[PDB]
């Protein structure tokens, strides 16, 4: 069965959050 | 009475809330990218420095109790 859940990724800087890309 | 001819002759010849929303947008610790939410981390040392704070519900639970009808606070 495939998973269905939220996956919150954590970053320190607000700036890093803004350009966050799932690929990168 | 007859009008003066001069009068007739003369008439013929003449004829910040925006920024406040921006600040509200600025203070976001959560944004969604792709299929995975992301959440902002504050520095651990900062959290140690901040005081433990209050819970809002405990005070509100008191407040609805303080404003209850039985009290007749009025």
């Amino acid at each position: 069965f495939k998973s269905s859940g939220n996956h919150t990724i954590f970053v320190d800087s607000r700036e890093k959050m803004n350009e966050f890309t799932p690929e990168k | 009475a007859e009008l003066p001819e001069e009068l007739l002759k003369n008439i013929d010849q003449k004829d910040k809330t925006k920024k406040r929303k921006t600040l509200k947008n600025l203070r976001k610790d959560s944004v969604k990218r792709g299929k995975f939410r992301v959440q902002l981390l504050s520095t651990t040392q900062d959290s140690k420095t901040l005081p433990p704070k209050k819970e809002s519900s405990i005070i509100r639970s008191k407040d609805r109790w303080l404003n209850r009808k039985a009290l007749n606070k009025g």
